[PDB]
C-alpha cells in the first residue's frame, strides 16, 4: 500500500509537469494568432476612416 | 382591421447589404464597416412599426420573426448587436448543437424571451416555470462532470434529469404537436415519472405517450383546451402511472 | 421679410436659406406649416433645429420629425428661440414628447403657461456644493453597499426578469414620501412596448401623481432622440431652481444619447471619429451631464440605465460615460430567482461614497466585513463543488452559516407590490441598517432559522416574524 | 450611323464622347480600330463595353484588351448590340476566347451563324422547376454526407493548393464521360498550362465531340475576366432552351469574377466597400447566378469551384457565394495537410437533398451518426491537447477510436492521382459506402489499425491492406 501510495503521487506529478509544458505551448501558439488579429483589426480601422475622410 | 397578422423576414443582413451598396453609390459618407449610419435607425424604424393595439384602436396586433445570418457564430458583430439591441429577445441557434444531435439545435443558455410568462397559458407557465433552472444545472455539471468525477448523489440525479429533459426537447420537422400535449409532456418530465426510463427509449416513451393519450385521458385534453389550466394532479399521476405500466421498456 | 426657403432635404437634414442680416442663431427652432396647394402634395407640420451656418446666407437644421414630403422652397418661419417646453406643476402626471406637447389623451397645456429653452450653460464652479452628501434611499442594500451620492450620478446595470422597474418605483415612492421631492423620467431612445408597460405599472402603483415623463423611443428620429434627455433636464432643473427641492431624473438609456449624434454627423459633414462616433461626442455627453449638479438649493440625482454593446467596455459611448458615475448597482437574476429582492448585487455594485469620511467607520467597517464574508462564502461554494463535498472546517460552516443569515437579511419588502402582497413594506433607515448588520455579524441571531429574514426591513421584524413562525 | 472620339484612358477605363442625341446603351459594344499614321503609333484593334453614362454625352467604358497604344482623340464605332457570341451546334468541340473568336486553330466560324447577345435577364419565377434528385458521384465522402444533385448548383470551395483542380478533374472523369448531354467548360482566372492538359484530355478521351470551351485565363486583362463566363452562359443557356437538352456546365474559380469586377470598379469612380471591394457585389453576383437555372425546357447542373482568399472564410466574396449553392463541399487545409485526400470538411459541407424521404432512412441514420460521432471527436480536442488520452472516461475513448478509423475512411483514391502515385483509384458505389461506414459504426473492424483505412475504396480493400500489413 506504502509503495502503491508513493507511485500514485509521483505519477500524478509527472502529469501535472506535463499538461503545463502543454499548455504553455498553446499559449504562444495563440499568441502569434492574437498579434495577427491585432494587426488586421488596426489595419481595418484605419482604412476605414481614411475612406470616410476621402468621402467628403 | 381588428385582425391578427404574422410577418417573418428572411433576412435582414440582405437588406442591410442593399442599402450599403446604395448609399455608397448615392455618395453619402461611409461609416463602420462602410455602413452608413442611420444603419440603426432603419431596423428601428421597421420593426417598431410591430406593435399590440389597445382596446379603443380595435384589438389588432402585428409579431414579426426578423432573420439574422452570423458568421462563423460570431453573435458580437456589427449588425447582428444592433438587430438584438431592437427585438425583444433572440432565439440562438448553433451548428455544434445541430450536430450534436439536438435539432432544431435552441441555444437556452444564450436564448431569452423578455415577453416570456405573460405569453404563455396557465397551466404551461405553472410546468415549465422550473425547466430553466433545470437546463442551467445541467449544463454547469456537465461542463465539467465527463472529467470531474465527483460523482456526488445530488450532481449525478441532476445529470440524469437534464440528459432526459435533452432528450425530450428534440423533436423533427415539420411535426407539430398540440400545446396541450406539450403541457402533459414537460408534466411527465418535471414530475420525475420518466426518471427510470433510459435515454435512448425516451423518445420512443413520448410518442407512445401521445398514442396512449390519442385514445385515453382525452377529458384532459379537452379540460387543458377549454380552461387553459391543468386537470387534477391524482386524475393526471394516475394516468401517467397507468401508461407506464403499459409500456414496454426496452 | 424673415422667411425661409428649403433648398436641400437629405434625410434628417433640411438646408434653409435666409434673408441677409436676419439669420438665426444656432440651436433656433424653425416650424415648418405648410398646406397642399393641389393633390400632388401632402400637408406637413414639422420642426427643425438650427445647427451650422454653412455661409451664403444658409442655414443647415435637423428635423425633429420625418422630412417626407417635403419640397424645395418651402417657407421657414423663424421661432426667435430655442425649442421651449411648459415647466411647473402642470407637468406633475402628464406625459409629453420631445417638443413638450402632451401625447396623452388629456387636455393640452394652456398657452399661457411659463416655458423655458433646452439649451442652458451648467452651473458654474462658485455655485456648487462644498461637500460631498448622502441621498437615503430607504433601501438596505443600497444603504450598506452602495450610498448613492445627492446629486451624483448613479449606473444601473441589469437586462429583463430583474425588478428594475420595481426598484425605479420604489426609488421614486420612498424618495416624495421622505425627501419631499418629485421624479422625472426621460424615455430616450428605448422599446415603445416597454414605455407603455412602466406608464401603466405606475398608474397602477400610484407613483404616477409625482412624477413627469418623456418618452423619445426608437420609432422617433434622430433630432427627437438627441433632445429628448434634455426636455427631461430642463423640467427637472425647474423644480431644482425655483421650489429648492432635491428631485430625481431618469434616463431609459443614455447610449442612444450618443448614438443619435453620430448617426446625424455624418449627414452635418463632419470627418469621422475613431469608431465612426462625432468628433463632439466628449463634448456633448459633457454638455449633457454637467447639468446634473447639487447646488446651494436643491440638487439632481440621475439614475441612468447603461447598456454596453457586446459587453465591449472599451466602446468609445460606455468609456465617456463612465467618466461621470459616481456609484453603480448590478441586478442578478440568480438573486432574482433565488428570491432575493431587490436582487441587487451585493458584490458587483461599488460606490465611490463608501468612504470612512463620508459614511463613517462603523458603516465602512460593517459594510467591508459583510463584502469579505460574501465573498468567502462565493469561494467555499466553489470549494464545495469540485470534490469536497461538505468537508471543511469549523470556520468554513460558521462562515456559511452567517453569511446565508446575511444574505436573506439584504432583501426587503418595498411599499410597491402591497398590491400583490398584503405586507405593507417598509422605510429602513441606515443606522438601523448597520446596527442590524452588525448584530447579525457578531451572532446575536445565528440561531434563528433562515427563512425569518427574508423580507423583514428592520433588525427587529426578525425577531417578531421567527416568533409568529414558531 | 454615328462615331465617338477617346476623351480619357486610365489602365483598362476609357472614355468616350458622342454626338449629341446618339449616346450607345449600356452594355453596348464599341470598336477601335486605328491604323498607323506615322511610325510614332502602333495598330489597335480594340473593344469596349459600355458602364456608365457619365453626362455631357460622355460614356465610361471597359476595355476587354490591353489599353497600351491608345491615343486621346482616336475613332471609336458604335456596334448597337452587345458582345455576340456564336451559338449552336458549330460550337462543339471548339475553343472560344471571351469575344467568341475561335482559337483553336482549326478554322473560322461562318460570318452568318446565329449570334446571341451575352447579356439578358434571368428566367421568371413561374419558368423554374424544382424536382431534387441524386446525382452519383463515385465519391464516398461527397454521396455519404452531401449528395448532389442533378439540376443544381454545386459549389467546391477552398484555399490555395487544397485540391479544387483535382476535385473538378475527378468529377469530370467520373461523370461526363457517361452523361451522353452536352459538357460546357469555362476556365475564367485559371492556369493556361490546366487549360491546354485538360483539352488535350478531353481530346484524348473522345469527349471534345460533345463539349464547347472558353478560357480567359488569368493572363488576361479584368475585362476578359469578367464577362468570359457570361460568354460560356449563353451556350449553356441556348443548349437548354432551344434544343431541351441535359447541360454540364463547369466554372473555375468564379471568384475571380467578383475579384476582376473588384479591380475594374476602382476606376469606375466608386465609394470602396467593407474590404475593397465593389458596392454592387451582391447585384453583379446575383445576375449572374441567376441565370444558371433548371426550367422547365431543360435542366442545367452546374459544377464551379470557388477560391477563399487567404483561408479567410468570412471574406465577403466567399461568404456571399454560399446563398446560390444546394450542395457545398468545403476543404481544408489542415485536413490536406495530415494526408486526407479529399481534403472536404465533413462537418462544414452540407446538401439540401441529405434528407430521409430523399436519401433513404439507413443512408440518412448512418450520415447523422456520423457526422454526431466527428462533433464529439472536434470537441475533445483541447481535453486530448492539455491532458492526453489518459484523463478520458471509458466510451470517450471509444468515441476516438471510431472516429479516427471513420475520418481516416473517408479519404479516397482517385483515377486522376494514378500519374502522380501509382495507385489505380476507385469508384465506390453510395450502397457500399453506406455499408462500409455502417459496419465501422457498429464496431466490426476496432481491431484493425487506423492506417489500414487511409487510401483504399470499398470495405474490403480495408481488410486487404490490414492482411497485407500483418494483421
Ligand atoms: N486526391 C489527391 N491525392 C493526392 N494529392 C492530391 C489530391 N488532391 C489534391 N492533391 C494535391 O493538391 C495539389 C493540387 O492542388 P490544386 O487543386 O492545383 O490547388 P487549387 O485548388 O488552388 O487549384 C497537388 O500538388 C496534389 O499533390
Ligand atoms: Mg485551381
Amino acid at each position: 500500500l506504502l509503495d502503491a501510495k508513493a507511485s500514485e503521487h509521483a505519477a500524478r506529478m509527472t502529469a501535472m509537469k506535463n499538461a503545463t509544458d502543454n499548455a504553455n505551448e498553446l499559449i504562444r501558439t495563440l499568441t502569434l494568432s492574437y498579434n495577427r488579429a491585432r494587426q488586421a483589426a488596426i489595419t481595418q480601422e484605419i482604412t476605414e476612416i481614411v475612406a470616410g475622410a476621402n468621402a467628403l | 382591421k381588428g385582425k391578427h397578422v404574422l410577418v417573418v423576414y428572411d433576412d435582414l443582413s440582405k437588406q442591410a447589404a442593399a442599402y450599403r451598396e446604395l448609399s455608397l453609390l448615392l455618395r453619402r459618407p461611409p461609416g463602420r464597416e462602410a455602413y452608413p449610419g442611420d444603419i440603426f435607425y432603419l431596423h428601428s424604424r421597421l420593426l417598431e412599426r410591430a406593435a399590440k393595439l389597445s382596446d379603443a384602436k380595435g384589438g389588432g396586433s402585428l409579431t414579426a420573426l426578423p432573420f439574422v445570418e452570423t458568421q462563423a457564430g460570431d453573435i458580437s458583430a456589427y449588425i447582428p448587436t444592433n438587430v438584438i439591441s431592437i427585438t425583444d429577445g433572440q432565439i440562438f441557434l448553433q451548428s455544434d448543437l445541430f450536430f450534436s444531435g439536438v435539432r432544431p439545435a435552441i441555444n437556452a443558455g444564450l436564448s431569452v424571451s423578455r415577453v416570456g410568462g405573460a405569453a404563455q397559458i396557465k397551466a404551461m407557465k405553472k410546468v415549465a416555470g422550473t425547466l430553466r433552472l433545470d437546463l442551467a444545472a445541467y449544463r454547469e455539471l456537465e461542463a465539467f462532470a465527463q472529467f470531474g468525477s465527483d460523482l456526488d448523489k445530488a450532481t449525478q440525479a441532476k445529470l440524469a434529469r437534464g440528459a432526459r429533459t435533452v432528450e425530450v426537447l428534440k423533436q423533427d420537422l415539420h411535426q407539430p404537436i398540440p400545446v396541450e400535449k406539450q403541457v402533459l409532456i414537460i408534466y411527465a418530465l418535471t414530475r420525475g415519472f420518466l426518471d427510470d426510463i433510459p435515454v435512448e427509449d425516451v423518445r420512443r416513451f413520448e410518442k407512445e405517450f401521445y398514442l396512449f393519450l390519442d385514445q385515453n385521458g382525452q377529458h384532459l385534453l379537452e379540460h387543458i383546451r377549454t380552461t387553459k389550466d391543468l386537470p387534477n394532479e391524482d386524475d393526471l399521476n394516475k394516468a401517467i402511472e397507468a401508461f407506464k405500466k403499459t409500456f414496454v421498456v426496452s | 421679410m424673415t422667411r425661409g426657403r428649403v433648398i436641400q432635404v437629405m434625410g434628417p437634414v433640411v438646408d434653409v436659406k435666409f434673408e441677409n442680416g436676419h439669420l438665426p442663431a444656432i440651436y433656433n427652432a424653425l416650424k415648418i406649416q405648410h398646406k397642399a396647394r393641389n393633390e400632388n402634395e401632402v400637408d406637413i407640420d414639422l420642426t427643425l433645429e438650427v445647427a451650422l451656418h454653412l455661409g451664403d446666407d444658409t442655414v443647415r437644421t435637423i428635423a425633429m420629425a420625418s422630412t417626407d414630403g417635403l419640397i424645395r422652397g418651402m417657407e421657414v418661419i423663424d421661432t426667435g428661440a430655442p425649442i421651449s417646453v411648459p415647466v411647473g406643476e402642470v407637468t406633475l402626471g402628464r406625459v409629453f414628447n420631445v417638443l413638450g406637447e402632451p401625447i396623452d389623451l388629456e387636455g393640452d397645456i394652456p398657452a399661457d403657461a411659463r416655458r423655458d429653452p433646452i439649451h442652458r450653460p451648467a452651473p458654474k464652479f462658485e455655485e456648487l456644493a462644498t461637500e460631498v452628501e448622502i441621498l437615503e434611499t430607504g433601501i438596505k442594500v443600497v444603504d450598506l453597499l452602495a450610498p448613492y451620492i445627492k446629486g451624483g450620478k448613479i449606473g444601473l446595470f441589469g437586462g429583463a426578469g430583474v425588478g428594475k422597474t420595481v426598484l425605479i418605483q420604489e426609488l421614486i415612492h420612498n424618495i416624495a414620501q421622505e425627501h419631499g421631492g418629485i421624479s422625472v423620467f426621460a424615455g430616450v431612445g428605448e422599446r415603445t412596448r416597454e414605455g407603455n408597460d412602466l406608464y401603466h405599472e405606475m398608474k397602477d402603483s400610484g407613483v404616477i401623481s409625482k412624477t413627469a415623463m418623456v418618452f423619445g423611443q426608437m420609432n422617433e428620429p434622430p433630432g427627437a432622440r438627441m433632445r429628448v434627455a434634455l426636455t427631461g433636464l430642463t423640467m427637472a432643473e425647474y423644480f431644482r431652481d425655483e421650489q429648492g427641492q432635491d428631485v430625481l431624473l431618469f434616463i431609459d438609456n443614455i447610449f442612444r444619447f450618443t448614438q443619435a449624434g453620430s448617426e446625424v454627423s455624418a449627414l452635418l459633414g463632419r470627418m469621422p471619429s475613431a469608431v465612426g462616433y462625432q468628433p463632439t461626442l466628449a463634448t456633448e455627453m459633457g454638455q449633457l451631464q454637467e447639468r446634473i449638479t447639487s447646488t446651494a438649493k436643491g440638487s439632481i440625482t440621475s439614475i441612468q440605465a447603461i447598456y454596453v454593446p457586446a459587453d465591449d467596455y472599451t466602446d468609445p459611448a460606455p468609456a465617456t460615460t463612465f467618466s461621470h458615475l459616481d456609484a453603480t448597482t448590478n441586478l442578478e437574476r440568480k438573486l432574482a430567482e433565488m428570491g432575493i429582492y431587490p436582487a441587487v448585487d451585493p458584490l458587483a455594485s461599488t460606490s465611490r461614497a463608501l468612504a470612512p469620511e463620508i459614511v463613517g467607520e462603523e458603516h465602512y467597517q460593517v459594510a467591508r466585513k459583510v463584502q469579505q464574508t460574501l465573498q468567502r462564502y462565493k469561494e467555499l461554494q466553489d470549494i464545495i463543488a469540485i470534490l469536497g463535498m461538505d468537508e471543511l472546517s469549523d470556520e468554513d460552516k460558521l462562515v456559511v452559516h452567517r453569511a446565508r443569515r446575511i444574505q436573506f437579511f439584504l432583501s426587503q419588502n418595498f411599499h410597491v407590490a402591497e398590491q400583490f402582497t398584503g405586507q405593507p413594506g417598509s422605510y429602513v433607515p441606515v443606522k438601523e441598517t448597520v446596527r442590524g448588520f452588525k448584530e447579525i455579524l457578531e451572532g446575536k441571531y445565528d440561531h434563528l432559522p433562515e427563512d425569518a429574514f427574508r423580507l423583514v426591513g428592520r433588525i427587529e421584524e426578525v425577531v417578531e416574524k421567527a416568533k409568529a413562525m414558531g
